[PDB]
RNA sequence: CAUGCUUGAGGUUCUAACUCUGGUCCGUAAUCCGGAUCGAGGACAGUGUAUGGUGGGCAGUUUGACUGGGGCGGUCUCCU
RNA sequence: CUUGUCGGGUAAGUUCCGACCUGCACGAAUGGCGUAACGAUGGCGGCGCUGUCUCCACCCGAGACUCAGUGAAAUUGAAA
RNA sequence: GAAAGACCAAGGGUUCCUGCGCAACGUUAAUCGACGCAGGGUUAGUCGGUUCCUAAGGCGAGGCUGAAAAGCGUAGUCGAUGGGAAACAGGUUAAUAUUCCUGUACUUCUGGUUACUGCGAUGGAGGGACGGAGAAGGCUAGGCCAGCUUGGCGUUGGUUGUCCAAGUUUAAGGUGGUAGGCUGAAAUCUUAGGUAAAUCCGGGGUUUCAAGGCCGAGAGCUGAUGACGAGUCGUCUAGAUGACGAAGUGGUUGAUGCCAUGCUUCCAAGAAAAGCUUCUAAGCUUCAGGUAACCAGGAACCGUACCCCAAACCGACACAGGUGGUCGGGUAGAGAAUACCAAGGCGCUUGAGAGAACUCGGGUGAAGGAACUAGGCAAAAUGGCACCGUAACUUCGGGAGAAGGUGCGCCGGCUAGGGUGAAGGAUUUACUCCGUAAGCUCUGGCUGGUCGAAGAUACCAGGCCGCUGCGACUGUUUAUUAAAAACACAGCACUCUGCAAACACGAAAGUGGACGUAUAGGGUGUGACGCCUGCCCGGUGCCGGAAGGUUAAUUGAUGG
RNA sequence: AAAAUG
RNA sequence: GCGGGGUGGAGCAGCCUGGUAGCUCGUCGGGCUCAUAACCCGAAGGUCGUCGGUUCAAAUCCGGCCCCCGCAACCA
RNA sequence: UUACCACGGAGUGAUUCAUGACUGGGGUGAAGUCGUAACAAGGUAGCCGUAGGGGAACCUGCGGCUGGAUC
């Protein structure tokens, strides 16, 4: 639920917070956890790569199951979590034969539930099983574009994906961003979408809460000089005299980037 | 005020030291180079 | 006008070249790398070479003289 | 142009506050118009307080002054 | 005197102590010295390293990539600022001491003998193992007071006494399992799991019970008839030497230190690996190995002097500078502020005069009170606690300590409590429950008296108010003339990106983005909040379209 | 289909 | 200092390239209407700012003058 | 000498009158200017609520009413 704050001081005036009272406040699951460490934006080289990124929180790392391949064993969903490094939640899982995994939690999954998998399973929400066998028409979420490799699309807060058509061995699914895109009908999904959908109802209310979570302040080029941005230089305020680009000079309002050619005969309509 | 040198030796030692210096050949040429001018230090 | 011999252009399909930052077996005690085998793509992608476009992202430079200081203005060759 | 004109404040106000519209040359995300709280931020006005001032006077320490010891500097064509 | 005292780390390297010196060094002299000469001085199973384990990161057999040099990276092995065994009190030198000596401990290893025995990993499980803030307790160091012992009887009125001075100390360890924290326990059958196995862990079933199991400061008892202790006696040259050596106790207060890696709560969701416990695999199997008791021995190597908030380190100097962590007493005080002191340390390496102008740092000032000036710059002023009271406006939090006002010292009378706590009582008969007079300590209330010019009496300790521009606010910025209206920001919008993602660093392999997946990631502009954001696609960009016109390498008909 | 006023 | 203009009552073509002044509104006269407006038909209306010059011929070329409108007037 | 207390002072609010540059509408007045919104089916049937636009009456969208003409 999300709750307002009171406007006691300067920051906590525009404060929307979003709090869960069913998730686990205990300690997370140790054998499925690993350190991970920050790297500031900055690669083997030492250059920053990808700027605007750097401090935050020491996170670790858990051991989510995007595969979920024991199929037949049936589950007990055992509690709901946290994941520091994810926007939905987890589920704890604790299958017939111990065998504890993390999964990603669907939408309403608390305490009980199956959550059994494979070829013959219901069409219960949070069973996972092969695109093929799913009925047309049915909402899906974590669908993977390679057998075996696990999945890719539809993993964050809300996220969805629609099966729309079907035909030979590929089915055809419009993604979240308004793109049809075919995908093979050897791989799998879970159906139903992602927990935590009222993530985008939550407002930060201070430069703080940025900085708590690894982001650095935004420069932006026009308070620059010409030898470090093309938008930079003039005596005032400018309003970057030459079209709008990138600090390495690509333009920004509008150019196409995608240049594949490899994968374009799986997408069958643009987002656009 | 703060001065800019403040002494350690470990930062001495890994930085300016006889085995950094043999690490690349880059240092390698800078022993060859005193040992050719005739120093008696040739190393930190 | 079917034909037989070739080549230009396009579409469809197949696998056997190539590709896999997909699975499991071995080297092996090893999320590297090789080999074997499944699976997907497939003569496409990709790289070499030749070529048209774009390209201040980057570079080497040029941007005249007279002048009651320089700039602005005017003048710069020929005839009475 | 310009200290535009009118009103307020002051004995007297090129600054300040409220208006007018003749906008040399405001204007709507190089955002327009307001806004509680905040500011070692710009402008103006009050109460208290005062050596800021009329206009300076006396007093207390450290130098300056004399004695003993050590002992520089910039500069310099030559100087009756 | 929250250092200008004491101690660690870094850094320095003989500056430490003694004997002999004054040429030079010391901003003066020097008999002195961190200066010259010559000797001396640093003692460890427990302190710090090393050996054991890993983080960021480094190197990196093969490997992949690259004109050459070389780049990245797997197995692996280096890398503390972190993890992981164990000692304290007293004495002693001119210079060392948790090291030497005395006394009392603790950890670990080796070789034997006996007795009983399934041993075995690099692999599996458990454990190690952890965030911010807050709060209620328990305790301890430390501090005070009383009593006791020893000495004193005061150059000036009184002082044989509810008088004055000093001392009233004692650790590690062992025993103890307390305040308190966490957890249900045992037996039996079985198994889609822990890469193979497992009696271990995880999962499932049945039976029985309300009691076990693990942590945990601290008190007390002992260590300790011992050490220490004012001082006294004997011996010697004013100081050394040996012996003896009094009292050594109770009550209150009480930490930012320990219980506590605990408990509650909140999002920003809070290291690893080994040492440790246990299980089996490959191998032995009557050797090996393991488990207990006893006996005999061992614990190697390196650093230990001195400075260490500085005259010894970084600043050319014996330089108003800079330098990480620990301790930190008394009286006032909320306080680690401030004032006066203790322990301890120092008076800052040129002086002596005299008392001009002028300069620097201050004290007081008649009448006036900003008339000064670019400008109330500077100075003056306010300043604590309790109580009364307080405007516009507002995003309902605020503005607000708005503004303004009253009381406050000391000495008595009466009076209401809290905490601790003998005797007593009870049964859980003992590290226990209830509760108590005296004493000690902490909060008040109403009622007088009294001194001064003035009682928050010194140090310390907000000046306030009314209109406006800008930026919403906290924050950042030109080290060394600009701290702002500039940058950031939460919020808003446009646009790209379907994952081998866009994008960025790399001749490349590869890496970041991200062990993320459109509620996500990059770029761009604006900049909380309220009301809103109007017209133009002609120019230049971007997006889409494919008909026609032009159009490169290439090909080579024809002609000469 | 156009059709204002006095 | 440089640049562009002055044409019926009003606002705009004609000036490039010398020989022919045009468009809309307005004005006048007659129509439709009970009357005005709107609408229909027919006419008038600018020797081109002024002077001077070349030319057979100047709104048109070349100069001065009087009127306007834009820029520029900077470094100490 | 203390207690009560009038005059008089200090700070800060509330309320009510007069006035104020400049501004919003209202009413009245004459042969003023622009149009013609309503009254007939007033020549686009009018009114009500609401929102946007425009020199002005007013126009347009959504819902409602008949206090609408012809058959
Ligand atoms: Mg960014
Ligand atoms: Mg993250
Ligand atoms: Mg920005
Ligand atoms: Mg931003
Ligand atoms: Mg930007
Ligand atoms: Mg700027
Ligand atoms: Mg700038
Ligand atoms: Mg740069
Ligand atoms: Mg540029
Ligand atoms: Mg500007
Ligand atoms: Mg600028
Ligand atoms: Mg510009
Ligand atoms: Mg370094
Ligand atoms: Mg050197
Ligand atoms: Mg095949
Ligand atoms: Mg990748
Ligand atoms: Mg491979
Ligand atoms: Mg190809
Ligand atoms: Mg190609
Ligand atoms: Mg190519
Ligand atoms: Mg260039
Ligand atoms: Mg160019
Ligand atoms: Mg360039
Ligand atoms: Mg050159
Ligand atoms: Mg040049
Ligand atoms: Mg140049
Ligand atoms: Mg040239
Ligand atoms: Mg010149
Ligand atoms: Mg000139
Ligand atoms: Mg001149
Ligand atoms: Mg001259
Ligand atoms: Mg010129
Ligand atoms: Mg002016
Ligand atoms: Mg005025
Ligand atoms: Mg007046
Ligand atoms: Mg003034
Ligand atoms: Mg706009
Ligand atoms: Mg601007
Ligand atoms: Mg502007
Ligand atoms: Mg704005
Ligand atoms: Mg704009
Ligand atoms: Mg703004
Ligand atoms: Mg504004
Ligand atoms: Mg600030
Ligand atoms: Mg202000
Ligand atoms: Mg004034
Ligand atoms: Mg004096
Ligand atoms: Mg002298
Ligand atoms: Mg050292
Ligand atoms: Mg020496
Ligand atoms: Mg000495
Ligand atoms: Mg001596
Ligand atoms: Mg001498
Ligand atoms: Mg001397
Ligand atoms: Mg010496
Ligand atoms: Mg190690
Ligand atoms: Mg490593
Ligand atoms: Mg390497
Ligand atoms: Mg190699
Ligand atoms: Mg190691
Ligand atoms: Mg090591
Ligand atoms: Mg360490
Ligand atoms: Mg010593
Ligand atoms: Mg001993
Ligand atoms: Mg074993
Ligand atoms: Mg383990
Ligand atoms: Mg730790
Ligand atoms: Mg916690
Ligand atoms: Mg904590
Ligand atoms: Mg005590
Ligand atoms: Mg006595
Ligand atoms: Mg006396
Ligand atoms: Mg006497
Ligand atoms: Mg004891
Ligand atoms: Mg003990
Ligand atoms: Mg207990
Ligand atoms: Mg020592
Ligand atoms: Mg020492
Ligand atoms: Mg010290
Ligand atoms: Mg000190
Ligand atoms: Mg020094
Ligand atoms: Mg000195
Ligand atoms: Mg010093
Ligand atoms: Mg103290
Ligand atoms: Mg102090
Ligand atoms: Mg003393
Ligand atoms: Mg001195
Ligand atoms: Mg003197
Ligand atoms: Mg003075
Ligand atoms: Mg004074
Ligand atoms: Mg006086
Ligand atoms: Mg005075
Ligand atoms: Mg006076
Ligand atoms: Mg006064
Ligand atoms: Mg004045
Ligand atoms: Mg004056
Ligand atoms: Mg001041
Ligand atoms: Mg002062
Ligand atoms: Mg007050
Ligand atoms: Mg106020
Ligand atoms: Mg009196
Ligand atoms: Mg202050
Ligand atoms: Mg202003
Ligand atoms: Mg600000
Ligand atoms: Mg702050
Ligand atoms: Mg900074
Ligand atoms: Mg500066
Ligand atoms: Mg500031
Ligand atoms: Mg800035
Ligand atoms: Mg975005
Ligand atoms: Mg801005
Ligand atoms: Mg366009
Ligand atoms: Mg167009
Ligand atoms: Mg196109
Ligand atoms: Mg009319
Ligand atoms: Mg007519
Ligand atoms: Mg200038
Ligand atoms: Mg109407
Ligand atoms: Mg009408
Ligand atoms: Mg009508
Ligand atoms: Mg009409
Ligand atoms: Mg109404
Ligand atoms: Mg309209
Ligand atoms: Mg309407
Ligand atoms: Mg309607
Ligand atoms: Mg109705």
């Amino acid at each position: 639920a999300i709750v307002k704050c009171k406007p006691t001081s300067a920051g906590r005036r525009f404060v929307v917070k979003v709090v869960n009272q069913e998730l686990h406040k205990g300690a997370p699951y140790a054998p499925l956890l690993e350190k991970k460490s920050k790297s500031g934006g900055r690669n083997n080289n030492g250059r920053i790569t990808t700027r605007h990124i750097g401090g935050g929180h020491k996170q670790h790392y858990r051991l989510v199951d995007f595969r979920r391949n024991k199929d037949g064993i049936p589950a007990i969903v055992e509690r709901v979590e946290y994941d520091p490094n994810r926007t939905a939640h987890i589920a704890l899982l604790k299958y017939a034969d111990g065998e504890r995994r993390y999964i990603i939690a669907p939408k309403g999954v608390a305490a009980g539930d199956q959550l059994i998998s494979g070829i013959g399973a219901p069409i219960k929400a949070g069973n996972s099983m092969p695109l093929r066998n799913i009925p047309v028409g049915s909402t899906v979420h974590g669908i993977e574009l390679k057998p075996g490799k696990g999945a890719q699309i539809a993993r964050s807060a809300g996220a969805s994906a629609q099966l729309v058509a079907r035909e030979g061995a590929y089915v055809t699914l419009r993604l979240r961003s308004g793109e049809m895109r075919k995908v093979l009908a050897e791989c799998r999904a879970t159906l139903g979408e992602v927990s935590n959908s009222e993530h985008s109802l939550r407002s930060l209310g201070k430069a703080g809460a940025t900085r708590w979570r690894g982001v650095r302040p935004t420069v932006r080029g026009v308070a620059m000089n010409p030898v470090d941005h093309p938008h930079g230089g003039g005596e005032g305020r400018t309003s970057a005299g030459r079209h709008p680009v990138s600090p390495w000079g690509l333009q920004t309002k509008g150019k196409k980037t995608r240049s594949n050619k490899r994968t374009d005969n799986m997408i069958v309509r643009r987002r656009k | 005020m703060k001065r800019t040198f403040q002494p350690s030796t470990l930062k001495r030692a890994r930085v300016h030291g006889f085995r950094a210096r043999m690490a690349t050949k880059n240092g390698r040429q800078v022993l060859s180079r005193r040992r050719a001018k005739g120093r008696k230090r040739l190393t930190v």
